[PDB]
């Protein structure tokens, strides 16, 4: 918590089905969107960090 | 090595999107179809549905 | 039905995975109750059940 | 001169302007246009914005 990981991915085709066969317990919360409809569109720039 | 489940660690990764009608890179894998010029059909160009 | 641990959070009406998509799918109107509970006491057995 | 009558017009005018401006304007939901919250939202919580 004391850094900041972010990495911003490219342009590319990410398929969000990787992240279901994950380690155990990999729930998809989220806070304004839906998994059901998160792998049906396409982002700007998504940014990731851990 | 035996933690309590109480003060366990976890790890989580957040992925933080631009919901935007910018001009987008980053696209869901999906298929691709032909284009009309003169009949009314839905459309989901870029996302925009 | 029997399933895991970690699956039981998937018969709420409306949820993603493996049993809730192609196992026992519940529709988004199911005015309920959902009753599960561990039963590794006699449906766990040596060698895989 | 022929105020009291174009008054009448702008009246009709003005308030109709007013109706294509709210309808791009969230009254409280994630978005302004109706097919982009139905893309990105479940039916369970999309029917509440």
């Amino acid at each position: 918590v004391y850094a900041w990981n972010r990495k911003r991915i490219s342009n590319c085709v990410a398929d969000y089905s990787v992240l279901y066969n994950l380690a155990p317990f990999f729930t998809f919360k989220c806070y304004g969107v839906s998994p059901t409809k998160l792998n049906d569109l396409c982002f700007t720039n998504v940014y990731a960090d851990s | 090595p035996t933690y309590g489940v109480g003060h366990q660690p976890y790890r989580v990764v957040v992925l933080s999107f631009e919901l935007l009608h910018a001009p987008a890179t980053v696209c869901g894998p999906k298929k691709s179809t032909n284009l009309v010029k003169n009949k009314c059909v839905n459309f989901n160009f870029n996302g925009l549905k | 039905f029997v399933i895991r641990g970690d699956e039981v959070r998937q018969i709420a009406p409306g949820q993603t995975g493996n049993i809730a998509d192609y196992n026992y799918k519940l529709p988004d109107d199911f005015t309920g109750c959902v009753i599960a509970w561990n039963s590794n006491k006699l449906d766990s057995k040596v060698s895989g059940n | 001169a022929l105020g009291k009558l174009q008054d009448v017009v702008n009246h009709n005018a003005q308030a109709l302007n007013t109706l294509v401006k709210q309808l791009s304007s969230k009254f409280g939901a994630i978005s302004s246009v109706l097919n982009d919250i139905f893309s990105r939202l479940d039916p369970p919580e999309a029917e509440v914005q």
